[PDB]
């Protein structure tokens, strides 16, 4: 998706800050439209990081967030 | 493109973040240090090296073109490496540019011997053995650790296109 605040913001604020902002991005599409994988989200954020995710959240128009999780664990 | 393709698995910061590992990191995946150092005054004097300019700040920043001339230079030193490794060189002059990028991409994260440790995924490549080359992808600890990326990797790797990524 794209939004030019979170955009912005996403490559510039400091870390902690966007990466809780990321995470809680995708955690709340990871409860609304799968939430038996919330555990492979978890593990896969600790263990791949999740300051990766910030331009296709935030800074591509033609990136559905719906599809943020497959991006996380792989195709589902 | 690489870049596109780059930007998306890696992200883009126009500033310092640390990576799982612990190392200073900015732009589309470089690598400014491969120390896991905290020190400011130490990473900006190497970034401004690197970048050409005085970066000052806790954290300081680089501009957008910064970020794509880092990022240009990184994917120039990785695939000049990638194609003299002896190794992994033949397997990515054997193989169609399709999976020269999931090859490139798998380098850019781990570096070209962190690839060269790929021996049954690279010896199954250069067979043609698709299926072969793509469960070894996948039986491997990078596939557990960063499963997302290594899913749309590997399945380069066993289609020959670039549908993954949605190309």
């Amino acid at each position: 998706g794209y939004d030019k605040d979170l955009c912005e913001w996403s490559m510039t604020a400091d870390q902690t800050e966007v990466e809780t902002q990321i995470e809680a991005d995708i955690m709340n599409i990871v409860k609304r439209d799968r939430p038996e994988m919330k555990a492979e989200v978890q593990k896969q954020l600790k263990s791949g990081g999740v300051m990766q995710y910030n331009y296709v959240l935030y800074c591509d128009k033609n990136f559905n967030n719906k599809n943020i999780i497959a991006e996380v664990v792989g195709e589902l | 493109s690489m870049a596109e393709m780059l930007r998306r698995d890696e992200g883009l910061r126009l500033k310092v973040y640390w990576d799982t590992e612990g190392y200073p990191t900015i732009g589309i995946g470089h690598l400014i240090m491969k120390q896991p150092v905290r020190d400011m005054a130490q990473i900006n004097k190497v970034l401004s090296k690197q970048v050409g300019r005085e970066i000052t700040g806790n954290p300081g920043s680089i501009t957008m073109e910064e970020a794509t001339t880092l990022f240009e230079r990184d994917l120039a030193d990785m695939q000049r490496d990638i194609k003299s490794h002896s190794k992994v060189g033949p397997v990515w002059q054997a193989v169609n540019r399709s999976r020269q990028m999931a090859l490139e991409n798998m380098a850019f994260q781990m570096g070209v011997g962190g690839v060269a440790k790929f021996n049954t995924m690279l010896t199954a490549m250069l067979a043609g053995d698709w299926e072969k080359a793509y469960k070894a992808g996948r039986d491997s600890l990078w596939y557990q650790q960063t499963k997302g990326r290594a899913s749309r990797v590997t399945m380069i790797i066993l289609t020959g296109n670039l549908e993954s990524y949605g190309v």
